[PDB]
């Protein structure tokens, strides 16, 4: 899946 | 670039995912998407309907503010 981890 | 999860908070929490069909993005954790068992293809409660725990999801979010 397409996935975003902002950091 | 659209946020729309069922716990309604607008905040990126860290660990989101895109619906495949709709492209709005939820958190995982509402959405009880194991980030070890991430699917190749991914759709929001709208696009496939399913029940969740709107409740969980509002009360996880609440503390990542
Ligand atoms: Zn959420
Ligand atoms: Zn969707």
């Amino acid at each position: 899946a397409r996935t975003k981890q902002t950091a | 670039d659209v946020t729309r999860c069922i716990c309604g908070f607008t905040h990126d929490d860290g660990y989101m995912i895109c619906c495949d069909k709709c492209s709005v993005w939820q958190h995982i954790d509402c959405m009880g998407i194991d980030r070890q068992h991430i699917p190749d293809t991914y759709l929001c409660e709208r696009c496939q309907p399913r029940n969740l725990d709107k409740e969980r999801a509002v009360l996880l979010q609440r503390r990542k503010r």
